[PDB]
């Protein structure tokens, strides 16, 4: 219906207009995100606020390198997120674990634990392709809530 | 002065005789050791070298020269531990010869 | 205070365990020379006196009892 | 052909295709299929986000996602043209406000009894229910046995599986109980006559498929799922409140996902311990699960400690 | 052996130590099973405790058993406190792992003799 | 000889040949080999009976302060018949001089630790336990640092292979993050790099 | 006693370092933290690589230093290989080796002033920090992690520019450090937030094996910057700060004067650079030029073999350390005699600088403890030594 499907061009617009991310600073990919917070490529007020409590998040970001001593603690925080969530991992050590890849105690992939949607490559992605990954994410939201219960 | 430079100590109190006891405090304990090790031959050498220049001349600042420690209150600590050093030289016996020679090929580096 | 009082308490410890002993609640079940157990399972026999009637087992006497008479006897001088 | 250990990143020969696979049953089955490693081809209906929690079971390149309606033909044909086996578990409860709900158990298993069968597949397995009989009960319970015979014309050897009632984590029947925080807890219907059916445990369900997927010789010889020991009692409803100590819906709420004061209330209270001459679970072994050990897990209420 | 031991001397300060902490595990198995909020039966835990001690009983040399004592005691440091967040205790049980065949005809159909 | 060659000096090579000589003279109980490096370094090979007092002798003096414990390391050497090699490194504050203490040992034979002698060895000494199993004596708190809770390997020795056995994965079978035997996507292709023809004349082996 | 683990909390700072607190009501009196969140398998990993190939894994050991790390590696290798580096190359290792200290000593104050909770000195200085990463990209290869220092000296020459840029940069920096002087020094509340906190001044402040600041600014005058040379580094003039007592506020005031030294040295280094070459000439270590590896016969065989395997290092152990901008930097590089090294054990700060948190903490609050940590400037991944 033209009446009902007009509504999700507000709601699926509103969720891609206010994202409240968590960051997991673990390795050298944490530092470059701070320069995105620094007001050259000013991360705030382009739709997205700064840091926030672990409860009120929508988009979690894993940056750096995962160890087996952090694999339980990642899933527990991942459970506590609300439902319309997304996982976006920057850094080449979150896509196969960079190198350190053949080491005895590094999580191979950051994909065999959490389901992740957008993969930014690179030892440090230069806070230049990373806003490009975020505008990719808002471009990914072309989904619908109506014509899902209106179909089935 | 009221601060001794190196923070954590205090000028406490008198130079020239707090030292002069503690050198002579060692030399009496120094005679107790059986003399076959050269530990006595060098330790009594430097204390007699020190205490001859220690006893007994002005000033505090002149005693800093020709006595290569820190400040004079810290020069106490240079020999404070040395009194605790030499009294344990009676307890274990370094003057005894070598023990447990290694099995004849160990300190060769290239595998 | 009854020396018969610690006789009943000891002689349903062993069959309360569902292991080896086939209703041999006798005083001469001499524990791996008569009765037959594991070296570890002797220590599990000593265990059920901390909760039943209360008991400490402080010392090497648990490696000394070896028969349910002496278990009563070590509680005999403990009690009376 | 197989290679090496099937721990992860193996081949294991098989290439399956699981339709539905978004509910409680179809998800948990595939979570074994990406463990031994294979080309699992799962097409979903209309849900890009509702399969996000599915992906971290197949390692890499093992799963693939496609779109299909079901009343269309080639969307159910283009995907299945390169496989070896195929199972189906599609279906649900109450009639949609747009659908037909009768032929969905008739023409939709027939829509994959199409050229799909002709293409060269084997060991096609459908699901049944233990209580789906041709008798005049019920509107949903019967009209499932119509698909058990009228579609059995096609696929002359299938080994269509027949489960009893299942209990797991997020089903409907066991979560119908303890979701009844109300001004009265009444059983069905204030009587301890027929309760209960056979609650087989969900690990036994997914274990029966993987043994049968290269059994061999299990086509036509249809199988039944044994439950626990043995029938069950009225105590189950009292067993709930004793130990409990008394996905693409919408953006706000779904207007109608109800408790359905209709033929829903009778589709479970019609037990029908059926014929024991089916082989059907212990021969497709080994499945042996009580109830008293798995009951701590699924139930979750306000005390949580004592 | 020109080497000093760790704790024991010969087999009798040793075998009384492996019996010793067994009671500390034995009152721990019912203590943690309601603490870490996991759901199995408690007797399975007591079977797995004696499973671990009995397997290594083929030792006829001191200071190796004593080396396992230091290993056995360090296990209790995380155990009595909460340093294993609901996973490491579950790591003892090879639960979701597929069964090894361990039979000659069964190995022969699958595998290049692993 | 030329530019772009390191200019060595002889003054520090003289005194470090001088200073360390009368060290073995005044403790011929523990010292078994002293050597001077060609670039102003010193090794004092010590059988580990004198693990405490020789440090305690270098703990304090009037001719040797040496109270800056910088580096405790651990080096394994297979094919030695006593494998491991504990090596210290300490610093004189007042004198600007480096000297190392090479003490061998074996696996099961313990070592009297330096806990009263130095309090910078609080986290260093535990590390060798976690990585090798070298049980130091009388430490007040031996625990597990820098490894995960379920390892049994002591990985920094040579028999432990590059990956472990413990490649970790998640399933939604119930809730758990379960362990599994290790599976790689790629071999870690191991090359072969040792060229022949012996580029070094000075370190030529005894030709047997 | 309550046993809270205020750590894994992603409460800004650096969501890591999970520890215990057996607090006695309000005071702590017992702190036993846990480390190992990133162990990464570093020291085992280098045992399969060659010398040139293993080199960036020293670079990723900090978060901050890019030319102060790999300064502690090539100088730990060139001693083994009997090489002095050429003189034009040494003036660049001091230039970038005295520019990374203007990255730690900016991050060591702002990130400490964020745990504390001040917002505006975090944004007021990183916006000036952007004028400095343009250098790193212009000279080597990337934003931060640059495999730039080699064992054969500098990789390549810095292009036309970078001399009227650095002089343009450094002539307008002392106004920015005069900002934070007004922001924190003359203020009372931040002074009241840190006075007499972490009073560790005895000889166990050196028996714990500390390196610099949380040294000499607490007392004992010693440093590795003019008692031990590196390169042309003694031929410049500067002084080293000393604070009064042994607390954090008299190790804070090292870092204001420390940044007031790096401006002098850069303004002293630019006047003294001669024209010359880049690499070591004997070419058994340095690769030959690109215009040479396409013409002669001798160039390729000492090019094509120099990348299949590495160098030829003589045996014999070695050790050195330099001034990392937060401490010493021990490398005990065991050489075996082939292209692939043997054991490579590293000592980083934080082993001493955080095991001595037990002594430093007790007798104090809980809100003190977060204010302690940002004074030692502890970075994880660097505690992986
Ligand atoms: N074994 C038992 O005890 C038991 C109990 C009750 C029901 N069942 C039946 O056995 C199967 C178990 O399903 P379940 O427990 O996992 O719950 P379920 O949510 O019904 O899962 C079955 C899948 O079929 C999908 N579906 C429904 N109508 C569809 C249609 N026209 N076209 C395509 N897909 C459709 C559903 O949603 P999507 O469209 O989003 O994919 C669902 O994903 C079902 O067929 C069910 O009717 C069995
Ligand atoms: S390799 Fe990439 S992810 Fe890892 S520390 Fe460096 S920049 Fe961060």
């Amino acid at each position: 219906e033209y009446v009902v499907a007009k509504l999700d061009d507000l709601i699926n617009w509103a969720r891609r207009s206010s994202l409240w991310p968590m960051t997991f600073g673990l390795a050298c990919c944490a530092v470059e995100m701070m320069h995105m917070a620094a007001p050259r490529y000013d991360m705030d007020r382009f739709g997205v606020v700064f840091r926030a409590s672990p409860r009120q998040s929508d988009v979690m970001i894993v940056a750096g390198t995962l160890t087996n001593k952090m694999a339980p603690a990642l899933r527990k925080v991942y459970d506590q997120m609300p439902e319309p969530r997304y996982v976006v991992s920057m850094g080449s050590c979150a896509n196969g674990g960079g190198y350190y890849h053949y080491s005895y105690s590094v999580v191979r992939g950051c994909d065999r634990i959490v389901p992740v949607d957008i993969y930014v490559p690179g030892c440090p992605p230069t806070a230049e392709a990373l806003l490009y990954g975020i505008l990719q994410l808002q471009k990914k939201i072309k989904r619908e809530k109506r014509l899902r219960i209106w179909y089935r | 002065k009221k601060t001794t430079g190196l923070v954590g100590l205090a000028v406490c109190e008198t130079p020239h005789e707090r030292l002069k006891i503690l050198y002579t405090k060692i030399l009496d304990v120094l005679g107790h050791i059986p003399k076959n090790a050269a530990y006595r031959k060098y330790t009594e050498q430097i204390t007699n070298e020190k205490l001859s220049m220690v006893k007994a001349e002005p000033d505090v600042k002149k005693l800093e020269e020709r006595l290569q420690g820190g400040q004079i209150e810290e020069v106490i600590l240079q020999a404070e531990n040395e009194l605790s050093l030499a009294r344990k030289m009676i307890q274990w016996k370094p003057w005894e010869p070598l023990v447990e020679e290694p099995p004849a090929s160990q300190w060769k580096w290239p595998i | 205070l009854t020396l018969e009082g610690i006789k009943d308490r000891v002689l349903y410890v062993l069959k309360l365990y569902d292991k080896i002993d086939p209703e041999k609640l006798s005083v001469n079940s001499h524990f791996m020379k008569d009765l037959g157990l594991d070296s570890l399972d002797q220590v599990e026999i000593i265990m059920a006196m901390e909760d039943e009637f209360g008991f400490e087992i402080p010392d090497i006497d648990a490696e000394k009892l070896m028969c349910p008479q002496e278990i009563v006897d070590y509680i005999a001088d403990k009690k009376d | 052909i197989p290679h090496g250990k099937g721990g992860r990143s193996s081949v294991s020969g098989i290439v399956a295709t699981v339709f539905g696979a978004t509910g409680f049953l179809g998800r948990y089955v595939v979570n074994h299929l990406g463990r031994m490693g294979s080309q699992v081809i799962v097409p979903h209906r209309c849900e890009p986000y509702d399969t996000m929690h599915l992906r971290p079971m197949g390692d890499l390149g093992q799963i693939i996602f496609m779109d299909w309606n079901g009343r269309d033909k080639d969307s159910i044909r283009r995907a299945v043209e390169h496989s070896s086996v195929v199972i189906n578990l599609v279906g649900r409860e109450w009639e949609t406000q747009n659908f037909d709900f009768e032929d969905v158990f008739v023409k939709i298993p027939q829509a994959i009894a199409q050229v799909s069968k002709e293409a060269g597949v084997e060991k096609f397995i459908h699901i049944s229910h233990l209580n789906a009989d041709i008798k005049s009960s019920s509107k949903y319970l019967r009209s499932k046995a119509v698909g058990e015979k009228e579609v059995r014309e096609t696929f002359p050897e299938a080994t269509i599986i027949k489960p009893a009632e299942i209990f797991g984590r997020e089903d409907r029947f066991l979560n119908y109980f303890a979701n009844i925080r109300w001004f009265g807890g009444v059983p069905l219907i204030s009587l301890g006559k027929k309760t209960v059916k056979q609650p087989v445990y969900i690990v036994d369900v997914t274990k029966g498929i993987i043994n049968a997927i290269k059994d061999p010789d299990a086509r036509g010889k249809t199988f039944a799922f044994v439950g626990p020991s043995r029938y069950l009692l009225f105590d189950l409803v009292q067993y709930v409140f004793a130990v409990a100590h008394r996905i693409g819906r919408l953006f706000e709420i779904s207007p109608f996902e109800p408790w359905t004061t209709r033929d829903k209330v009778e589709r479970i209270h019609t037990t029908d311990k059926i014929l024991p001459h089916l082989p059907g679970l212990e021969d497709l072994g080994v499945e042996a699960t009580p109830l008293e050990l798995k009951a701590i897990e699924v139930l979750r209420r306000h005390r949580t400690y004592r | 052996t020109s080497v000093k031991p760790i704790f024991s001397r010969d087999m009798n300060e040793a075998k009384r130590r492996v019996r010793e902490l067994y009671r500390a595990w034995y009152r721990e198995v019912p203590n943690t099973v309601h603490l870490f909020q996991l759901d199995i039966s408690v007797k399975q835990g007591r079977d797995k405790v004696r499973e671990m001690f009995k397997k290594n009983a083929h030792i006829t040399d001191p200071r190796v058993v004593d080396l396992l004592v230091i290993k056995g005691k360090m296990e209790l440091e995380e155990t009595i406190k909460v340093w294993k967040q609901r996973t490491h205790v579950m790591r003892f049980f090879h639960e979701t792992e597929a069964p090894r065949p361990k039979d000659f005809l069964s190995k022969f159909y699958v595998g290049h003799d692993p | 000889t030329r530019p772009t060659v390191r200019p060595r000096n002889d003054v520090a090579h003289k005194q470090l040949s001088a200073f360390g000589e009368y060290v073995a003279e005044i403790l011929p109980k523990y010292v078994q080999q002293v050597q001077v490096s060609c670039f102003n370094e010193l090794e004092i090979c010590i059988h580990p009976d004198g693990v405490i007092p020789v440090l305690t002798f270098l703990r304090d003096h009037s001719n040797a302060q040496f109270k800056s414990l910088a580096d405790l390391t651990a080096v394994d050497i297979p094919t030695r018949q006593n494998r491991f090699e504990i090596v210290y490194n300490l610093l004189s504050l007042r004198f600007n001089s480096r000297i190392r203490v090479k003490t061998y040992t074996d696996e099961l034979t313990p070592i009297e630790s330096s806990v009263p002698v130095y309090k910078a060895a609080n986290w260093y000494e535990r590390e060798i336990w976690d990585m090798f199993g070298v049980f130091f004596a009388n430490h007040p708190d031996l625990r597990r640092i820098l490894t995960d809770y379920g390892f049994e390997g002591h990985p920094f020795r040579k028999d432990f292979p590059l990956s472990g056995y413990v490649e970790l994965r998640y399933d939604d079978e119930v809730k758990r993050v379960v362990a599994e035997p290790v599976e790689l996507a790629q071999e870690f292709r191991k090359f072969d790099l040792n060229s022949p023809w012996e580029a070094f004349p000075a370190y030529r082996q005894p030709p047997e | 006693n309550l046993t809270l683990n205020f750590g894994p909390q992603h409460p800004a700072a650096h969501g890591v370092l999970r520890l215990v607190m057996e607090l006695s009501g309000e005071m702590v009196r017992k702190c036993d933290p846990h480390i190992g969140l990133l162990h990464r398998g570093t020291e085992k990993l280098i045992e399969y690589k060659t010398y040139l190939q293993a080199l960036p894994y020293f670079d990723r050991l900090d978060y901050v230093s890019m030319m102060c790390n790999e300064q502690a590696y090539s100088l730990a290798v060139e001693k083994l290989l009997n090489i002095q580096p050429p003189p034009r190359a040494q003036w660049i290792r001091v230039l970038f080796g005295e520019i990374t200290r203007l990255l730690n000593h900016i991050m060591a104050v702002t990130t400490h002033a964020l745990d504390i909770g001040a917002m505006t000195p975090f944004f007021w200085m990183f916006e000036e920090r952007e004028k400095m990463f343009e250098f790193y990209e212009r000279v080597s290869g990337a934003r931060m992690h640059a495999a730039y220092v080699r064992p054969g000296g500098v990789h390549q020459d810095l292009p036309l520019g970078l001399m009227d840029d650095i002089y343009e940069f450094s002539k307008n920096f002392s106004l920015r450090i005069d900002e934070l002087e007004e922001m924190l020094t003359n203020n009372r509340i931040w002074r009241n937030r840190t006075v007499d906190i972490g009073i560790v001044t005895a000889e166990d402040a050196l028996n714990y094996g500390f390196s610099g600041v949380m040294l000499r600014g607490s007392g004992i005058q010693w440093d590795l910057r003019k008692t031990q040379p590196y390169d042309v580094y003694d031929q410049v003039e500067f002084d080293v700060p000393i604070g009064s007592r042994g607390d954090c506020y008299d190790r804070y005031l090292c870092r204001v004067e420390e940044m007031r030294q790096s401006i002098r040295i850069i303004s002293q280094c630019l006047n003294k650079m001669p024209p010359g070459e880049i690499k070591v000439d004997d070419a058994k270590v340095s690769p030959p030029k690109r215009a040479e590896m396409k013409t002669s016969m001798e160039s390729l065989i000492h090019h094509f073999k120099l990348y299949t395997e590495g160098y030829q290092v003589p045996p014999g152990a070695t050790y050195t350390a330099i001034e990392a901008p937060k401490g010493e930097f021990g490398v005990y590089l065991v050489s075996d005699g082939s292209s692939r090294p043997y054991r490579c054990k590293i000592k980083a700060p934080g082993f001493a600088h955080l095991a001595g948190l037990d002594k430093m903490s007790k007798g104090h609050m809980l809100a003190d403890v977060v204010a302690i940590i940002g004074t030692q400037d502890i970075v994880f991944g660097e505690v992986d030594r």
